[PDB]
Formats: C-alpha cells, structure tokens, sequence
C-alpha cells in the first residue's frame, strides 16, 4: 500500500558549523579567515529553522534543492559587515567593499548568511578591534586575500613608511558602539562557497528513515534499488561490510539496512 | 603643495554639452578618490559624483543618469561627461581630492549657465529722490552676469550699496543700486551713472536729476 | 629533508612465479552458492612476479604504474608502513601519500618536495617530506595492521577512486588461497604513474631485518568464480 | 535615505562668546562628522574631521566632540576673519557625501530701525511697456522685515524679490531692494503704492504713500 523510504546509514560526522557559526571571535575583513569544509555531511535546514538571520538572497541555487544537489568541497569566510556593507555583498555591486576588500565572480555558485550581532563585538565605547582595506591602486582579483603593511602614496614623492602629507596608513580602524543607527550596526556574515571539479564529491547530505514493515507486500526502495516483495527475517547469516545480495537471475533477494543489520528478505 | 585648475565653465544652452577639465598639480587622479561637490546661489553644498582609485564611479539620486566620469592618465586631467542639463543645473562647482569620510584639498570655482536666451544689452532705468535722501539707479534686462556699475567714474565711494542680481519668474536678471545723498548738494554736485559690462561691451551714460513736476 | 645513500648495492631483480594469489573480491554486492565470470582487472594466473629482497641490502625501485598494482610482502614488526604515488613528486604535480606510525593511519593527499630515498627512522623521526602546501581530501582511519605475518594489498584506480584491499594471514611465495576484503574507497582522482614506497630503518650506523615484498601487475582477463554457501570465495580457475 | 538638518541658522555674537552650532543627525552616526568653513566668494576648507580631530593647519581654537546623536563646533575665540558660514557633513557606506543647511555668524548691532524711501517710475519707463516701482530698507535688524506691498488697502504677495546687499568691513551695514513688477494696463487701475515694514526698533509701523502722477 505505502511506499518505504530509503533507509540510509546513521548519521556520520557533522560539519563543523557550529564553531564557524558561533565562534568567540571572527577574522578581521581584509586579513578575513579560508576555512575549508569537507568529509561530513551537510544539514542546512536545521539552521533555516531557527532562521535568525535577515538576508537570504542566493543566485544560482535553492534552499529545498540543496540538500539534493552537492559540490566537491565547501569554503567559509567569516568577517564582521555592516548591514549597508552587506547589502552590497551581491556581485554586481561595487563601492569600497566591493573593489578593494571582496570580490565576487559573476558565475559564483552559493551565497552568504549575514545576522544581527549588535551585542558582540561591541562595548561601552568605541571599538578598534577590527580593520578593513580603505586604498588601493588596482581592483581586486576574486578569491584572493592580500594583507600589506606598507604605507599607501598618493602623492608623486615616495614616502618610506613616514606619516607625512601625499601619504597615509591604507587600513582604517572600525567605530561599533551601541549608539549607532540599523544601517551602522555591527552584523555578522559567513560566507558559502561552492565549487563542483571533476572529483567526486565528500559531502553531500544525511538522510533519514522510517517504520519498519512486517509480513505485508509492500514496495521498498534499499539503497536505490527499487523492488516490491515481502519483508521477512531468515536465517540467512551473511559476512559483513556487503549492501544486498543477488541470485542466479540477478533478482535481489537480500538486503541489509546500516540499523539493525537484520536478513529482510526480498520475496 | 597642491593646486587644483578649473576650466570649461560658461554658458550653454539646456540641450548641450560642455567639457569640464580638473588639473592635479601635487596628485595623481589614478591612485586615490575624487570628490566632486555642487552649490547652487542661495543655498548650500551638495554632492553630485565620486570617482574612486578604481574603475568605480557613483552619482546621487536626482543624478543617477546623464552623467558619466572618466579619468586620463596621459597629462593627469579628469574629464566629465555631459550630455543632458535641467534649470536648477546651473550652480558653482568645486572638484577636489580627499579620504574617506572627509576631505581637505579644494579647487577653483567656474561658473556655469544654463538659459534658453542670450546676451541682451541692458537698460539703466533712473530713479526720481522723493521732493536725508536716496539716489540710484535701476538695473533691468541684462544678460550674462557679472555686471558692474560705478558712480562718478569711481569717484564716489561713500554709502555704495551694490545689491547681488537677483532672477525673476521671466529667466533675466535685475539688479539695483543706490547711494545715500545729502539734500543740501542736490544742485551742487551731478552724479553720472555707468553701467557695462565686456560681454555686451555697451556704453551708456544717464544722469539723474530730482523731479520738478512729475 | 632526507640523507641521501651511497653503501647501496646493486643487485638485478629476480622474478618468482605467483600461484592462484590474486584472486579479489568482484563488487561490493554479495553474491553466494553461484557461478559467474566478471570483466574487470584481475592477475592472470601462471605469470611472473619480480622479487625484491630487503636485508646490507637498500632498494626502492621506480617501476610504472600502467595498471593496478599487486602488492605482496613478507613483513616482522612493521617494516614498511606506506607508499606514494606522484607523477613527478615535487611542488608542480599532486602526490598521494599513506603514512602508518604507532599510533593511527592518516590519509593526506598535498605536494611535497620528495627526494630520492625517502624512508623512515622508537619512532620519533619522519624524513619523508619537507613542507606543505594548498590541498584538500585529509582523511583519518583506523589503523590497518621465524616470519609469522603476511601483509596482502591490492591497489586500483577506477573513476577516480582510490580502492585498496588488504587481507592479513598468518603463515618464498607459499601455495594456497586467500580473499581480498574492501575496506577504504577514497576519491581523489589523481594521474597515475608510480608506485613508490615507505621503508623503515632502525638506528642503533644503522641495521636493518630480513623483508621482502612482490610487485606485479594486473591485466583485464577474464575468470571463472565457485562460491559457497557460507559465502567465502573458492579457488578459481 | 539619510536626511540630515541644522538647528541653527543665524546667531549672532561678540568676539567673547561661543557660536554653539549643532548639528541634528535623524540616525545614530557618532565620531564620522566633518565641518567646514567657506568664505563668500571663496573655496571651502576643511576644519575638523571625524568630530574629535584637529588639522595641522586650522588653529587650535576650533573645538568639537560628540559620542553618537549630538555634535558641537565651540570656539574659544572669535576672530574677525573668522566669521563664515559652517557646513556638518556625513558620508555613507558608499562615499556617498551629504550637505544640509548653512548657519551665518554674525555681531549683535540692532543699531537703529529701517528706513522707508519710495521713488516713482520715470516717464521713460512708460515707453518700455513695463512699470516698476521700488522701496528701500537700510541698517535694519535682525533678518525679519517683511517687505509687503498695500495697494489701494490691498494685500498683495509674490511680487517683489528681496534682496541682501553684502557688508563692508567698517560699518557691517545692511540693505534690502525689492522689485516690484506690474503690467501698463495695471497702472492705470491702481492710484497709490507703498511698502509696510514691522520692526522693533519703531514703536508704530511708518508707511510712505504717493498718489499716482503727482506727490
Ligand atoms: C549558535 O548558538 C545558538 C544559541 O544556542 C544556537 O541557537 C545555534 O543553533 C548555534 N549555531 C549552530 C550553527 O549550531
Ligand atoms: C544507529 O543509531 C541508532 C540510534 O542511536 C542505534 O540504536 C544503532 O545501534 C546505530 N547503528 C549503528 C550501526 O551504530
Ligand atoms: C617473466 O619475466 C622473466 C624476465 O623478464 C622471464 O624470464 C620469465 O620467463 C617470465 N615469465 C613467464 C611466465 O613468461
Ligand atoms: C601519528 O599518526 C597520527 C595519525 O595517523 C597523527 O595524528 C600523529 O601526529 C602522528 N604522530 C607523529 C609523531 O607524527
Ligand atoms: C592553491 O591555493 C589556492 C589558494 O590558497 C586555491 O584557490 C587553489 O585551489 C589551490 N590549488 C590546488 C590545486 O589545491
Ligand atoms: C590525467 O592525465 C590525463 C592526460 O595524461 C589528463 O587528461 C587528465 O586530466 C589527468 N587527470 C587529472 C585528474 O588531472
Ligand atoms: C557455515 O555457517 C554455519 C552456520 O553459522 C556454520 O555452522 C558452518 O561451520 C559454516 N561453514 C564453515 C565451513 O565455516
């Protein structure tokens, strides 16, 4: 009558969102943190559901299509942006941000996760903990950081590190008090980066189960083979590490599930 | 060390284009941001475009279309495209180079205008003293600014009050002068009252008198 | 950084004949009492395998890797631990490396500035690569471990995946029959060109003990297979 | 978005006295203002920026700080030279700058009251085919003399364009000329002309009012 889902295996190693969602402390915005995620499993819809941020714009991609869909490999960045800063995150913006700090492609796969922090990063003062690149002489390449200590010129005269005239400090220091209006305040954005390459991919996503069915002619679906019969333990004790067994006409007639590891008999 | 040269202003017509020029003496317009600022007579600054160190350029709102930048590096001059002008458009402008959040060079100020008319000799129109006491002379259809005006070839000096021009509902410009006169000396001294300016290169002449009858 | 070698002997490979060894399990499906021929990459039977002799006596050979490898050896207390494969094994190409020490196995695939007798050296010295540099793919696994061991690994390389078995029975290349379970797939789809592998020297300049390994190749043959009802694999033909 | 407006528009003082001008800000922007000073007929100059710094070249007797709402340009010393209008700029994420509104600083005088002085259209103006008539307001404060023409007892509004003559270095001095323009046909309807002005300085408004073609 009913169908049965797919019992895939128990849930692996989840990927390390919870540090890069709620770390103590984030990277600055021009000396902004490569982190990559790989080897797990992918579980977006958990963070949707408490759903506290407020900017979920994505080009290219689904929220409902991605736990189907997976890439090689996933790279996160995360920085401290304001919310006018953030707005212009989209790849066919440009501004300061957009030009000397970040760049994005135009085919870039995935989007960023941006959220209101007006209580971190923040104290009864002004706070300078945070630096971003202000001057540059040339537009930024993508995927790139660049971190120079050296003295920014303007002028025509070289100037050798000194604080004259023509000549200043490229970073600029941030200003996050609590004082500040919605545009100013202080949010903080993670970056998702998707790339697919020619390699198979190492995450992808978990999966679910449900009720067992016993001694009813009901379809199943094992690890995507697609087969109706009777499900019914035997005395079939097979060597492990195997998926399901066959026959002399190649119809399966075993399978075992990564639950309980039982006989289910097909027909 | 730094100087800045304005050149291009004048007037033109609405449906045209002009060529604005900003020379960097002390700065190079290809390794830090450009400011761009407006003040139109009677009111305060605001801000039209900003050119950035890159390939970036950003206007205002009332602005977004029919302005373009573009920046040379061959004789470090910035050039401004225009195509298109509205009748609040006319105004003084003063580009200029600073960081970010605020700015300290400044340049010279070319003055821009934009009418449907054009340049119009004037007519100085003489003003009767009621029978102290007041003297001057009326200023009416006059085209372009500035105009100046001299009483007594530059001899009278005293009690001058030269009010700024001022636009009527009609698009010209009138503009009124007077001076304080004594009437003790009303038939001792005769002021004679001098207006011109180069573009119109007009020549007048008018001598005031007080009236006797009318 | 390593040390380079000079007291190496030389000495020509010696072939010795494999007899019904490299016969593996077909496919992750189970399949039992049941008769039934499979095309994929097997060892023919009857053929020769170069003998390679470890003792004063150093050799790690450059043989290339056309096809998978069939990798025998006779080993006492963790003679070897891993192998290496690279197309040139420097900073330009992408190298596969397995390292085993006491402890764990960790599977890190990056480039690495290998040189031309890197082996290993208590176990507190690692001569086996310098620095390290942009990669991905870092697994961690369960470690896979009179002569009285013998250690059997098959290496294959099929779309992009890295499939290994290894079987470990107790006991020249004797006569008799064993399985090759699976155990690890990884997918890192890097060329393939060498084989190369990891020794271990104890310092007492230094003495080494009797080792041996095999070294062949596998051919796209065809065999015939007799199952049991229990489901062990039985002799081919 | 941001709309950013100045309380003050004219105050006037001594050299022995702060200016006090202020800045309102609509939103929460604290330590990001800048403040500059232009000269009639001259280029800007920066003064201060980002609310709390000092220029090496502006003296020091500029003074200014704001934590986040509220900004102030007190000065410890006026000079004469000093005495220019003040702008309070912010920027935004895009360097998208913005200026409001202008505050003029000048000396208390209130010196005296003004004084009304009509004149009559000449008669070559009648073969121009458009008839104006003037009144003139001298050394009048403050800024508030409404420059209204009643004619034939009749209020009348949007005629007449004020106009502010600039001040001299001795005396400070100000005047105001308006212009009032009417048609020929219109003359000829109407048969007295004068401007009203209510200041402090006179108990009683003074109105000055000639007949049409004689005094
Ligand atoms: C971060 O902490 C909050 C507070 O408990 C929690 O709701 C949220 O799920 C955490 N983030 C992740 C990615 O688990
Ligand atoms: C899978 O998870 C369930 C629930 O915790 C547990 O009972 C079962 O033993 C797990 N299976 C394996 C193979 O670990
Ligand atoms: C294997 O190769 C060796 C030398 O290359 C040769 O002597 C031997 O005959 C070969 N084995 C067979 C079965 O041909
Ligand atoms: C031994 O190997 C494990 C993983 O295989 C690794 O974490 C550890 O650092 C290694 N120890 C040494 C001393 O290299
Ligand atoms: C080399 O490093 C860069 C940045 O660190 C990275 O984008 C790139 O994918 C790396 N290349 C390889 C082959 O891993
Ligand atoms: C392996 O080499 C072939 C040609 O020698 C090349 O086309 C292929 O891209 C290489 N594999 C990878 C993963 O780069
Ligand atoms: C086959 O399985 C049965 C049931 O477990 C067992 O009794 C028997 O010994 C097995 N056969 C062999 C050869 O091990």
């Amino acid at each position: 009558p009913t169908e049965s889902i797919v019992r895939f295996p128990n849930i692996t190693n989840l990927c390390p969102f919870d540090e890069v969602f709620n770390a103590t402390r984030f990277a600055s915005v021009y000396a902004w943190n490569r982190k990559r995620i790989s080897n797990c499993v992918a579980d977006y819809s958990v963070l949707y559901n408490l759903a506290p941020f407020f900017t979920f714009k994505c080009y290219g991609v689904s929220p409902t299509k991605l736990n189907d869909l997976c890439f090689t490999n996933v790279y996160a960045d995360s920085f401290v942006i304001r919310g006018d800063e953030v707005r212009q995150i989209a790849p066919g913006q440009t501004g300061n941000i957009a030009d000397y700090n970040y760049k994005l492609p135009d085919d870039f796969t995935g989007c960023v996760i941006a959220w209101n922090s007006n209580k971190l990063d923040s104290k009864v003062s002004g706070n300078y903990n945070y630096l971003y690149r202000l001057f540059r002489k040339s537009n930024l390449k993508p995927f790139e950081r660049d971190i120079s200590t050296e003295i920014y010129q303007a002028g025509n005269k070289p100037c050798n590190g000194v604080a004259g005239f023509n000549c200043y400090f490229p970073l600029r220091s941030y200003s996050f008090r609590p004082t500040y209006g919605v545009g100013h305040q202080p949010y903080r954005v993670v970056v998702l980066s998707f790339e697919l390459l020619h390699a198979p991919a190492t995450v992808c996503g978990p999966k679910k189960s449900t009720n067992l069915v016993k001694n009813k002619c009901v379809n199943f679906n094992f690890n995507g083979l697609k087969g109706t019969g009777v499900l019914t333990e035997s005395n079939k004790k097979f060597l492990p590490f195997q998926q399901f067994g066959r026959d002399i006409a190649d119809t399966t007639d075993a399978v075992r599930d990564p639950q309980t590891l039982e006989i289910l008999d097909i027909t | 060390e730094v100087q800045l040269v304005e050149s291009g202003g004048g007037l033109i017509q609405p449906g045209g284009s002009l060529r604005l020029s900003c020379a960097a003496s002390g700065l190079t317009v290809s390794s830090n941001y450009m400011h761009w600022v407006r003040q139109a007579p009677g009111k305060g600054l605001e801000w039209v475009s900003v050119l950035y160190a890159g390939g970036s350029a950003f206007y205002a709102d009332s602005v977004k279309g029919r302005f373009t930048i573009s920046r040379n590096n061959s004789k470090n001059t910035l050039y401004l495209q225009m195509n298109s002008l509205r009748a609040e458009d006319t105004a003084i402008y003063y580009c200029a180079r600073g960081l970010g959040d605020y700015l300290d060079s400044w340049g010279q100020g070319t003055l821009v205008t934009v009418s449907s008319a054009s340049t119009k000799g004037p007519s100085v129109f003489p003003l009767a003293p009621s029978s102290t006491a007041a003297l001057g002379c009326l200023v009416k259809d006059y085209f372009p600014e500035p105009v100046t005006v001299s009483w007594n070839s530059g001899a009278l000096t005293s009690g001058v009050h030269t009010f700024p021009a001022v636009l009527q509902s009609s698009g010209l410009y009138s503009l009124s002068s007077v001076v304080t006169v004594p009437s003790s000396s009303l038939g001792t001294q005769t002021y004679i009252c001098n207006v011109n300016h180069k573009p119109s290169n007009t020549k007048v002449d008018k001598k005031v008198e007080p009236k006797s009858c009318d | 950084q390593c040390v380079n070698l000079t007291t190496r002997t030389q000495l020509p490979p010696a072939y010795t004949n494999s007899f019904t060894r490299g016969v593996y399990y077909p496919d992750k499906v189970f399949r039992s009492s049941v008769l039934h021929s499979t095309q994929d990459l097997f060892l023919p039977f009857f053929s020769n395998v170069t003998w390679f002799h470890v003792i004063k006596r150093f050799d790690n050979p450059v043989l290339p890797f056309n096809d998978g490898v069939y990798f025998a050896s006779i080993e006492k207390s963790n003679i070897i631990r891993g192998w290496i494969f690279g197309t040139t094994l420097d900073s330009k190409t992408q190298s596969l490396l397995i390292v085993n020490n006491a402890t764990n196995v960790v599977i890190k695939v990056c480039e690495f500035q290998f040189c031309n007798d890197p082996f290993l050296d208590m176990e507190s010295e690692f001569r086996v690569y310098s620095s390290a540099n942009n990669c991905t793919f870092e697994y961690v696994s369960q470690p896979f471990l009179n002569f009285k061991n013998l250690r059997e690994f098959v290496f294959k390389n099929i779309d992009g995946y890295f499939k290994i078995y290894s079987k470990h029975t107790p006991i020249d290349l004797p006569q008799g029959f064993s399985a090759l379970e699976p155990l690890v797939d990884l997918p890192i789809g890097i060329n393939i060109t060498r084989f190369q592998t990891l020794l271990a020297l104890h310092r007492s300049g230094w003495t080494a003990g009797a080792a041996a390994y095999y070294v062949g190749y596998l051919q796209p043959r065809t065999f015939l297979l007799k199952y049991n009802e229990n489901g062990t694999i039985t002799d081919a033909v | 978005d941001i709309q950013m407006t100045q309380s003050p528009s004219s105050v006037s003082a001594s050299v022995g006295d702060r200016v006090t001008i202020t800045c309102r800000a609509s939103q929460g922007i604290g330590s990001w203002l800048a403040w500059y000073q232009q000269k009639p007929g001259k280029a800007p100059q920066l003064l201060i920026y980002a609310a709390s710094t000092l220029q090496s070249g502006v003296p020091p007797r500029f003074s200014g700080s704001g934590s986040g709402t509220d900004f102030t340009l007190t000065i410890t010393s006026l000079q004469p030279e000093d005495f220019a209008s003040y702008y309070c700029q912010q920027a935004n994420s895009v360097l998208a700058l913005t200026f409001g509104g202008g505050t003029k600083v000048e000396i208390k005088r209130t010196v005296a009251a003004p004084s009304v002085f009509i004149f009559p259209p000449s008669d070559e103006q009648l073969k121009s085919g458009t008839a104006s008539v003037v009144c003139l307001l001298n050394n009048f404060y403050p800024r508030e003399a409404k420059v209204q023409w009643k004619v034939d007892n009749a209020l009348q509004s949007g005629n007449s364009q004020e106009s502010v003559t600039e001040q001299d270095s001795k005396d400070s001095t100000y005047s105001l000329s308006s212009t009032l323009t009417l048609s020929k046909a219109d003359y000829e309807k109407h048969k007295v002309y004068a401007c009203e002005v209510t200041h402090q300085g006179l108990s009683s408004p003074v109105t000055k009012s000639f007949n049409r073609g004689e005094c």
